[PDB]
Formats: C-alpha cells, structure tokens, sequence
C-alpha cells in the first residue's frame, strides 16, 4: 500500500498473513468466513464481495444451504418511500430445519417471533442463542457457522464460516472465492443482467418482474443533487484517510447518492450510508471517529454516552448473575455509561448493589431470600448465592 | 373452481397446510416458501405447476435465461460453450474458451477473468508476461506509455514484445522489427481494416488500432501461468490485483508501481477519487453533455448488444476519458471507446452499426483516388472478416478476431487483394509460389526442414521463381 | 388545442390540465409538470404556509431559476436581473405579467399580479406527465396517479406524494385547515352567495356553459366567501379562473369586469386590458410588422397612446434616446 | 497550435490574398467555449469558412484528411441495393450546375 516495511514482518489481512522474506511476501491462503450484507435502499453485497442494487418488491431467497437444508434465509422488500427507486427490507423470515423445522421471523422494530409467538430476549434454546445487542440491535447466532444481525430498519448482515463454501445458493451467491459467477441463476446457469438474477430467486408468481434497475434517482428529485453531492464527499475526503487502504470506497459513495436522493429522510439515509462504510473499514481494523454535532452524533439517553469502542461483557446486570460464561465479543461502538454502573431492566444504569438477579429465568430484587426444604438462596450484589 | 385443478381447505391437523399462499410455479418450485396457512383457494394438483395462468400439465415446463422462453430440449450459445435444457435445468459443456486483455481508453485495464480497473501511468509497465513464479516461460509482452496519466490528444502508446529471442515493436501507427526471431514460422501480420492483427504463436496473438487498443489474446494452453497487469488467467476474479511481490492489493494504482520495468521513473500519484475527473469537476453542464453523448451506449442501435454485454463498464470509460481530453479537431478519445464496445458486442455475433456522417465519420476514399481513374473498391464496414486471403497471405490462418471494422476492399470474385498496390487483381498476377506443386504460403522466405540433412530438399520461392537450392552437408 | 392549461389560483386552488379542482394547502415544494418516465425539465411550485411564493424550474440537474411573487429571481443562490436569456429559457415580462417560456423544452410558465401560477404545456406530453397537475389525457377522473402509481380520492395524500424537500427544508406532510366558516356566518352568507351565482344568470359568462360547466367553479368560491371580510371581491379569483379557461378552449369572452367589480391588479399606468397582443409596440422598438402572430394574450397594457419605457407608460412625445 | 493550421503549408498560398489573423481569432474563440465531444465542430467550421473564401478568390484548397474532420459521403450510395458508387466529396467543387 506504498509504505516500506523490514524484512521479517507479518502482516495481517484479518484471516491470513504475510511475512516479508527477499522482497516477496509468503502468503497463507486459508478460507475465511463469508459476510453477505443488505442494507440501505436495495443495496446488497454477496459473500464473494460483489456489489450490486436490485430494487425488487416480493420475498426474495437470500442465502440457502443447498447441499443439505441447515437453513434458508428469505428477505421481504417493499417499497419504502413516494419514489419508485426505493426499495427496502421490511422483514427477513429464517428457517432451521434441524430444531422442530422452526421458523423464525425478524420484524421491522427489531422484535422476533418462533412460529406467530413474540418473545422476549434472551432465547437461549440449544443451539440458536438470540439476544439483543448494545445498538438495540439482535443477532441471532444458530450454533457457531451462522450469526445475523437486525432487519429492524434494513441491515441484515449474515456470517457464514468456511464449512459452507461453494454449497449455498441465492442471491448472496455461492461463497466460491469467485466473484464473476454470482450472478448464477437456479438453472445453473449466468446472466449478466441483475434485473433477470433476482427475478429469478423469488417465491411469489404475483409479483411483478423488475425491467429496469435505475442509478441516478435524483433525476426525479433534481432539488437533492447538491446535497447528495456534498454530504458524501466527506466519504471520499481525509476523514476517512485511514481505511480507504483497507477497503475501496467508491461503491459505499455509489449507495450514498442513491439512498439521500431516494429516501424519504435522508437525515438517516446519509448516517446510515457512512456507517455501512465505517463498518466495513472496523471489520478489517480500522476505527473512526466520523460523528459530529452536525454528522449525527446520537442522543444517548440520560446516564449513557457515546463511546466508540467498549466492551459488552462486563455491562449487564445479567453479567454479575452469570460471570462463569464468557465474553467472547469485540470493541463494539454504542451508548455506555461509566463502568461501576451496570444496566437494568428498564434501561437504567445503576450500580451493583441495585442489580437484580436474573436466576432460573426468572428475577429476584437486591436482597430476596428464598429458601426452600432442600436449598438455599439470597441475591446479594447481582449474583446469588445459592447453597445446598 | 375449474376442472384442471382441485379445490384446497386449511385442515386443522396440521399448521404446514401450505396452499395458496405457496404456489408452486415453474422458477419457484425448487425454491423454499414461507406459509403461516393456506388461503384455502383451489391449486393446481400434486403432479404439475402454474405457468402464464396455465397449468402445464408436465415438470417439463421451460428453462429461462435472458427473461426468455425455452422449451426443452432448445439450446443457447453462450462463449464457445453450447448448453441445452434437459430436465428443467441448463445443462452447459465446460471448455474453457479464449481470453482478452484491453486498454478500454487511456488508462484502463480489462484483465482476462473480467476486471476493470483505473490505472493512469506514464511509465513502461508489464502487460502480460509468462516469466511468472516457477515456469521456465516463453513471451514477455510490454507497454510503454508517455504523457498519458491524463487523457488527451497526448498519449501515444508504445509496445515492445519479447518472443523467441526476438524484438518487435510499435508505434505511430507502424509496426517495427528490432530482432526477428528464430521460429519465423509463427510470425505472422494481418493488416485488415482499423487494425494490426498479429500472430505470434499457437496460443497467443495481438490486436492494435494504431492508436490505443491493445487486446492481447491467450487459449487454455497458458492456464494461470502468466501475471501482469492483465492479472492471472485463472477464472477467479478477486486475485487478479496480485501484485509482484505475491500479495493483493486493495488500490489498483499501487498495483501497476509494481509492475513498471524502471524502479526508479515515477509513481503514479493517489488521485482523490472523484466522478467528476478533471474538467467535469466544476463545470457541471458539460458533466452533463458528456454523459448524455456516452448515454448513446444505451441506444437502440444497441439493445441487442446490451443485454449480452453490460454497458456500464465501457460508459464510466467513456466519461472518464472525454472529461480529461480536451478535443479540438479530433474527436477520437470519445469514438474510440464507443469502437471499443462495439468490437466486443461483434465477437459475440452482434453486428453493429453505429457511425454516421455527423458522428465519428470515418471516410474510406483516399484508397481510390491516389489512382488516376477512381477505381472504387474500398468502402468502410460495420465489421467484415479480418483473416482473408490476398496476395502475400493467400492460404487461411488462425483468426482470434471473427470480423473487425474499418476500411475494407471489395472487387468480384476470382481477383485477389494485395496491400502493396491499393488494388485488386486476379490471382496469377499476384507474386504467389507453389513449389513442386504442393499448395503453401506466397513463397515464404523460411527455411524449410533443417531437421533431417539427408531429406534436406530445401525450396525457396521469392515472387514465382520455380527453384530449389541446395543443403550445406555438415561434413 | 396543441397546448394544455394548469393553473393555481386564489388561495390553495387548483386546476389540472383536463378540469379537476381541488384546494392543497401545501406547506412545502410540489411538483407541478414533468415527464414520469424521463424528466428533461421540471416545474415545482413551493409554498411557506398554505400560501405560494415561487415557481420554480429545474432542467435534468444542471440548471435553475426560481421567480417569486414579490419579483425577485435567483439563477441558484445568486440573485440576477430581468430579463434574462439563458439556456433556451426567456424570462421575461409580456402584459405586466413575467413570463418564463421554454419552448425549445415545450413549456410557458407565467406569474401575474395576484400571485396566481399558470403552466401552458405541448401535446408532446399526452399521457406523458404526472403531478401536482396531474397527467394530460382528456379524462378527468383520473387525474390522481400518485408517484406510486397508483389512484386516489383524497387530493392531498396524493398531492404529499409529490413532495420534493431538500437538504435545507426538509418538509412534513399537510392536513386539511380546520374551517371557521361554519360558525362564522349569518346574513354575510346570503348577500355574498349572489357573487359566485352570476357566473350562471349574466349574459357575458351564458355562452361558456357548453365549453366548461361552472358547477365545480360556483363550489370552491362559496367555501371562501365565509372567512373574508368588508367586500364582495372575494369571489372573482374563481370568476377569473372561468374566463381564463374558456378562453383558453377557444371562445375569448369581453368587458366581464365592466360590471364585476373586481379588477385584476397591476402597476401604476396600466390597466387591464383583456385579448392584448403579447408584442405591444414600445418605445424602443422596431416597426416590423406581420410577425408578432402570436395568439391573443390577456393581460394589462398602458393606454391608447402612452407607450413603454421601462416599466411605466409615458407619452410618445417624451421618448428618449439611448447611446 | 491547432488554430495555426490556418497559418500552414497548404493555405499558403492564400494567406496571401487573405490575412487569416481574423480567422484566427475566431478559431480560438468558438473552440474555446465549446466543450467538443462527439462532434468537432465547432472548430472545422470555421476553418472550412476560411477555405471557402479562399476558394472564391480562385485558390482551390485540400485540407482534409481521415484524422482532420473527415466528412464521409459513402451514405448516399450505400442506401442503393448496389453500392453504385457516383457520390464523392470533392475539396471545392460548381455550386451552379444543372
Ligand atoms: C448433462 O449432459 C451430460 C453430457 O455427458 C450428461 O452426462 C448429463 O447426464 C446431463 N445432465 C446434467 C444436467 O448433468
Ligand atoms: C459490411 O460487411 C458485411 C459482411 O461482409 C456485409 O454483409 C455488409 O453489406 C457490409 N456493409 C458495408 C457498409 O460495407
Ligand atoms: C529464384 O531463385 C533463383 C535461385 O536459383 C534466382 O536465381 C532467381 O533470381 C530467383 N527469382 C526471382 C524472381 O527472385
Ligand atoms: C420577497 O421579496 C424580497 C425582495 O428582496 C426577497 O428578499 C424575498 O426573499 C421575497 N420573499 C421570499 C419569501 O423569498
Ligand atoms: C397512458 O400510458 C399508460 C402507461 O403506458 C398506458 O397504460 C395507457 O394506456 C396510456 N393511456 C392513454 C390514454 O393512452
Ligand atoms: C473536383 O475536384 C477535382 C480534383 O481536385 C477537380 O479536378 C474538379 O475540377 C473539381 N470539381 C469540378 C468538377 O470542377
Ligand atoms: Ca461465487
Ligand atoms: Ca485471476
Ligand atoms: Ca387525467
């Protein structure tokens, strides 16, 4: 990336490494895990990193397993504003064949429901775990090959590790390391055009049939051509100098000025379109500071604060009730407020000696003894006590 | 509801009572469905699916591709690759088919396995070569741009081949041997229309414009045994940003720094990526008319082509390009990469004619009147055979290139061209050789067997002359 | 015909290409006309509150001008005089009235003294536009396909459908004003219900009644005949709006507001003419006759003698010169 | 440099009878404000305007090559069945003829 490193070095490029040796680097090349993402509008990028748009309305398959039927992941897209160019996912329904053939279904204000019935987080059946997240986000994780995150306002991200290459099948494409055959159709066969790919991976024969993929819907609105222009070019400036070496930007710039000149309030298309980018530039290792009193800095609510780069482990009053579990999490970005106060219930943040304890599902108050003729137990500091 | 098919009811045993709601349909019955009930309607029975509100009796029902209807049994060409419909899937051959490099424009880059990319240098830099890794190699095919890192009328192109030890190189419209090289056989120059088609080998092969284009062209012979700016031949698309030092880089513009020849001429600046190059940036009106001039890409003289072939790719060239050059008398940094297109669109049998006198006329009289009586042979094609015979090449070649435009000869048949006389002329006349009566090429200057001294036989011919010399014995 | 008509009048009203009346109080920008599958132009109408403040044209995304009401306009953010030429667009003043044609794009847009907007358009654009002004078919019932593309009976989700905010107004959706009209009201109704019902009885306006009924005409006006006070001229903006249409379809219609008792306003001078040419011989003109054949145009004009000269009317005696 | 064609070695001869220096100027005017894309126009037009008047003083003129503003004529004689061949551009040729 012009810049000199000494020989023996090793670099990383997040899965694999490189060490310098006579001016060649020796480079590992195992398989890594796949990321297929929606967001924005109708904005899609496929597990071998391929980036299109498709502005279809009907319930489309995203990502199947299809050598044995693990899952499938089905995507509802609606029409998400007065203009016809934007397209948005309103829900993502998920199927597990393995537990009960259950069906799990991912709703628009970031709730869930298992076969009709809401429910209330966590969910920790067998194998799936579904929990919420320090955004109000909820990432539901099926075993450890498969985690999701939110379709509340339309960012599904799925992780799918390295046991299922080449045997998916949707429009997130094959996960082969190739991206020139994503574009494969259930005929076993490639068409180069998007308009025809995901016609032909959806469910319904009522829907209509996309003719025309557009890219330049401020011809419609031609009054946000100047905001659009000048709102995203902070993408392309020195702000976010550090990661234009780590991932291309001039596709997340593409999505921006297609999102704020279609959306209804592009104050959240704009903060959602450079966060789809920060995101990206934070999973190969690059953090950033891009938020301002301008550029959506969020209102944390009264106790908590913005802070880029935290830590969900220790934050929950469910934590202290369960420390023999473990943090196995990231430096997560979110609203916190200082470390000797932990959350609550009702989202307040007080201190350990308010914490609840969150025993045998159900909750018990900061000083509940309860006994019975064989045990013991008294929520002292978040965890209780229990003896025999 | 109707005789054809029967009538469905929720049943209480089961909430999987999926009807309505899932309506198998062709594309959609190896498909998953969602169904939290039926609508209890009246569906197809449990041997056959709806199609176009008719519900076809069979699972034989068509195989689409392009949104376009296909009963068993038809077929559809896609490459050099036939694939048919069996069952209700496409069922496609797997030979791997020829690749193409090309300089789209100024500085512009499409690798083999398919990837465009922005690279302005002004630098000598390695195109394609075979010298790569652990292969003992054969070619090393060069290109040597200058004041090229904006386009302009500026940016001529050179091009140095290295082949069996020889030295052929390119520019001003010309091509120039430095060294000729040892198998004379394989070399082998087509001068038809716009181009100089060039011949090199079994497996490899050059196309040059005179002017900018380079579209280099490899079999499966080679196979992921090159590198270079035009990547790997591999099929895979994501690696082809492998740089000389055996790593993936993110940035194309510092993956072409690692393939100059001289380490020490200049890097090639990062540019701050903008859609409004140079002069595009604040004028925002001719922002506006080049666009709608490069919107002719998607025209109707082009919709069978366009679906084939995305013209997205070929429209950021065309923008890039005519935004940075500033064309006063020539307009030829915006009719080369419509040309461009167009020669792709022909190769996958899309003829096309785009070119009238109000844009991008290419005239063809001046190969008539330098006659003193205007003979009128010549005449400008949308795209007409490039391997042909004549005079000098009369027997047919290896023809990486179906057909090419330009400026192509026509006179009735039984009369051969040759391109020293701008003319025509019947075949005796041209300076053709057959030897001891054998048909081969027009007397070509090679030496024929060195191998076996006792059958040396050795036969020369220069224009006609029926003659035979004699073969040095070693002893 | 070759031409169609859109207007917006009085206070929140609307006319349609093909006869369609309802009131919008828009609080935002709204698009007017432009084509729905291609937009190479597109006039927009913004408003402050219930009430309007400019026209506005935008061509693809390149170019804008923006007139008021109170006779500024702005190439953008910056400010310019009148007239003014630029880009196939002559904005320019004919009968007191400013005038924006574009008739290489196939459009005339012209403002008068009240303030009420009005949109000429070509047969180029049969069932090829959709807004505020709804498309340009013949059929009336169907002048409500929402941005959606879909029909509608309530005219303002239709009309919130063609908002179009930017990055510096960023607009809500509008609602029906709460009426004070059926609380205020008592013998001012029946003395004011007279005004909108000689539209029917007096001869000068019995001849339309086969071009256009003023049925849909009678039913905006008696809805603001309630709110005003101290006069009868609350009811002629719909009573101009009938003679502006049947003019338009053919059948000019004189003296009208001999006896109406409402004036079209405009400047010191001039008075209001109806069916003056638009290429009134000025003082600086060129005597080059038999080429304004132009239609008629309605509007005001200085008198008899009294010519032009920079905005006013003065005598021909006094004309100047100019080096 | 592409406007001192008009001071160049095939108008020489009527750079004598007519100063280009007027023709000159307009040459950098036109094709400076125009933005040329598709269309080189805005500069072959005017220097076909000094060519024509060089043509109407008897100084007959041949300036145009295939990478100069080319004007093609095969149009009418392709539209013809068989490409019969009788339309030709000729450098300056009768305007009067019957
Ligand atoms: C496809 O064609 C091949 C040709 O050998 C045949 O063996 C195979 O059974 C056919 N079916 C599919 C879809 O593979
Ligand atoms: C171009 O070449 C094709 C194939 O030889 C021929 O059919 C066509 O008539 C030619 N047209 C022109 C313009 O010469
Ligand atoms: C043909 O070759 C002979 C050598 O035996 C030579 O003498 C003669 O000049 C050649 N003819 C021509 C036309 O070059
Ligand atoms: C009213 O006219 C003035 C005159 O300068 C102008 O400043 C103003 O912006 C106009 N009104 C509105 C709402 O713009
Ligand atoms: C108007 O255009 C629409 C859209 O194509 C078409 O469906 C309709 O028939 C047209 N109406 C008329 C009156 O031509
Ligand atoms: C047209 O050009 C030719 C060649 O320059 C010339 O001989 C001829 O006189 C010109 N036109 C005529 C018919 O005068
Ligand atoms: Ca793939
Ligand atoms: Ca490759
Ligand atoms: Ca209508």
């Amino acid at each position: 990336s012009g810049k000199r490193y000494p020989p023996g070095t090793s670099l990383s490029r997040d899965c694999n490494t490189c060490i310098c040796r006579n001016s060649q680097w020796i480079c590992s090349n195992e398989e890594c895990p796949g990321e297929c993402l929606v967001t924005g509008q109708s904005h899609f990028k496929s597990f071998d990193n391929r980036y299109f748009t498709f502005s279809g309305i009907c319930q489309y398959l995203l990502a199947r397993d299809c050598q044995d039927h693990s899952f499938s992941i089905v995507i509802e897209t609606v029409q998400c504003a007065d203009d016809r160019d934007a397209v948005c996912t309103r829900s993502v329904t998920v199927r597990l064949p393995g537990l009960h053939n259950s069906l799990v279904k991912l709703k628009h204000g970031a709730g869930v429901a298992m076969d009709g019935q809401d429910v209330q987080l966590p969910l920790l059946k067998g194998d799936l775990r579904i929990q919420h997240t320090v955004t109000a986000s909820v990432r539901l994780s099926y075993g450890e090959d498969l985690q999701m995150d939110w379709d509340g306002r339309g960012r599904l991200l799925v992780k799918l590790s390295p046991v299922y290459a080449g045997k998916t099948c949707g429009l997130c494409g094959n996960y082969n390391g190739n991206q020139g055959d994503d574009f494969l159709t259930p005929s076993g066969l490639a068409e180069p055009r998007v308009e025809d790919f995901g016609n032909a991976w959806k469910l319904h024969g009522d829907c209509q049939d996309l003719q025309k993929q557009h890219s330049d819907p401020c011809a419609l609105n031609p009054r946000m051509t100047r905001f659009s222009e000048e709102a995203c070019a902070v993408l392309t400036s020195p702000t976010f100098e550090a990661c234009h070496r780590a991932v291309s930007p001039l596709p997340y710039l593409r999505n921006c000025r297609y999102d704020v000149c279609s959306c209804s309030d592009g104050r959240e298309c704009l903060c959602g379109a450079l966060a789809s980018y920060a995101a990206a530039c934070a999973g190969r290792g690059v953090r950033v500071a891009w938020r301002e009193p301008g550029r959506c800095e969020l209102n944390c609510p009264k106790g908590q604060v913005y802070l880029q780069c935290g830590t969900p482990c220790n934050l929950t009053c469910r934590s202290l009730s369960y420390p023999d579990e473990e943090c196995n999490e990231a430096c997560l970005e979110g609203c916190f407020c200082p470390p000797g106060l932990y959350m609550d219930e009702r989202g307040d943040c007080v201190p350990k000696a308010q914490c609840p304890c969150y025993y045998d599902g159900e909750i018990f108050q900061p000083e509940d003894i309860f006994s019975d003729h064989h045990t013991m137990c008294y929520c002292e500091d978040g965890f209780m006590h229990c003896t025999m | 509801c109707r005789p054809p098919m029967v009538k469905l009811v929720c049943p209480a045993d089961n909430l999987r009572a999926e009807g309505l709601e899932c309506t198998k349909t062709c594309q959609n019955y190896d498909l998953e469905c969602m169904s939290m009930g039926c609508v209890s309607g009246c569906l197809c029975p449990p041997g056959m699916v709806r199609h176009e509100n008719r519900c076809v009796a069979l699972e034989r029902c068509p195989c689409f591709h392009q949104g376009k209807e296909y009963a068993p049994g038809e077929t559809v060409k896609i490459g050099c690759n036939t694939c048919v419909c069996q069952d209700r899937k496409w069922n496609c051959t797997d030979h791997v088919c020829d690749a193409t490099c090309s300089t789209i424009g100024m500085a512009h880059y499409l690798t083999f396995d398919g990837l465009k990319y922005l690279f302005p240098g002004e630098c000598q830099y390695v195109l394609v070569q075979d010298y790569c890794g652990s292969n003992p190699g054969t070619f090393r095919i060069l290109v040597g741009n200058k004041g090229c890192s904006h386009p302009s009328v500026k940016c001529k192109k050179r091009v140095t081949i290295l082949v069996e030890g020889g030295e052929i190189e390119l520019f001003d419209g010309e091509v120039n041997v430095k060294r000729p090289m040892k198998d004379e056989t394989h070399f082998e120059v087509v001068e038809s229309g716009r181009y100089i088609i060039l011949l090199l080998g079994k497996a490899l092969s050059v196309v040059w414009d005179r002017h900018l284009s380079i579209s280099v062209v490899l079999k499966q012979t080679y196979q992921e045994k090159v590198c270079g700016l035009c990547g790997n031949f591999d099929g895979i698309q994501n690696n082809d940003l492998t740089s000389s030092n055996l790593q993936v880089e993110e940035d194309p513009v510092d993956f072409g720094n690692s393939w100059k020849v001289s380490s020490q001429c200049a890097d090639t600046r990062k540019v701050p990526l903008d859609s409004s190059p140079a002069t595009c940036h604040n004028n925002i009106m001719k922002q506006t008319m080049v666009d709608s001039s490069c919107r002719i890409l998607t025209s109707d003289v082009f919709q069978d082509c366009n679906k084939l072939v995305d013209p997205e790719p070929y429209l950021d060239v065309c923008i890039y390009d005519t935004c940075s050059c500033e064309s006063i008398g020539d307009c030829a940094c915006f009719c080369d990469t419509i040309a461009a297109y167009a020669h792709v669109c022909a190769q996958h049998g899309k003829v096309v004619t785009w070119r009238t006198a109000t844009l991008c006329p290419q005239s063809c009289e001046e190969r008539n009147l330098r006659e003193n009586g205007y003979e009128c042979e010549w005449r400008y094609n949308s795209c007409a055979p490039a391997c042909q015979v004549t005079c000098q090449h009369p027997e047919p070649l290896a023809c990486p290139v179906q057909c090419v435009e330009g400026c192509h000869a026509h006179c009735p048949p039984g009369k051969i061209l040759d391109e020293l006389l701008q003319t025509c002329v019947d075949p005796e006349d041209c300076p053709v050789c057959e030897v001891a009566g054998r048909r081969f090429a027009s007397g070509k200057k090679v030496t024929l067997n060195p191998s076996d001294p006792e059958h040396c036989q050795i036969c020369h011919c220069d224009v006609v002359n029926l003659t035979c010399e004699a073969c040095q014995e070693p002893g | 015909s070759s031409t169609a008509r859109c207007s917006l009048f009085g206070s929140d009203f609307v006319n349609t290409f093909d006869g369609s009346m309802y009131s919008f109080a828009g609080y935002c920008s709204y698009l007017l006309a432009g084509g729905c599958q291609k937009r190479s132009f597109s006039i927009i109408g913004d408003f402050q509150n219930g009430k309007r403040v400019s026209l506005s044209v935008y061509l693809g995304e390149f170019f804008d001008i923006h007139l008021f009401v109170n006779g500024t306009v702005t190439q953008g953010d910056q400010r310019v005089s009148m007239p003014y030429a630029s880009k196939g667009l002559y904005l320019e003043t004919e009968a007191g009235y400013y005038k924006l044609s574009g008739e290489a794009y196939g459009f005339v847009a012209r403002i008068d003294g009240s303030g009420n907007f009005q949109v000429l358009l070509s047969d180029r654009y049969f069932n090829k536009t959709c807004g505020l002004c709804g498309n340009f078919n013949i059929f009336a019932e169907d002048d409500f396909m929402t941005q959606e593309g879909t029909l509608t009976s309530d005219p303002y989700d239709f009309a919130n459908s063609w908002a179009l905010s930017s990055g510096e107004q960023w607009c809500e959706r509008a609602s029906p004003p709460s009426s004070s009209c059926n609380i205020s009201s008592g013998e001012m109704q029946k003395g004011l219900w007279e005004q909108c019902q000689l539209l029917k009885s007096t001869s000068v306006f019995a001849r339309c009644h086969p071009l256009v009924d003023p049925e849909p005409f009678v039913a905006l006006c008696e809805k603001t005949l309630c709110e005003c006070a101290g006069g009868l001229e609350c009811a002629c903006p719909a009573l101009l709006e009938y003679a502006r249409t049947c003019a338009q379809e053919g059948m000019v219609l004189y003296g009208w507001t001999d006896h109406s008792a409402c004036s079209p306003v405009c400047p010191a001078g001039m008075e209001y003419r109806q069916c003056v040419s638009p290429c009134a011989r000025t003082c600086q003109s060129l005597h080059i006759n038999e080429m304004c054949q132009e239609r008629c145009v309605d509007g005001c004009s200085c008198p008899e003698g009294q010519l032009l000269d920079e905005g006013l009317c003065v005598e021909s005696t006094e004309c100047p010169c100019v080096h």
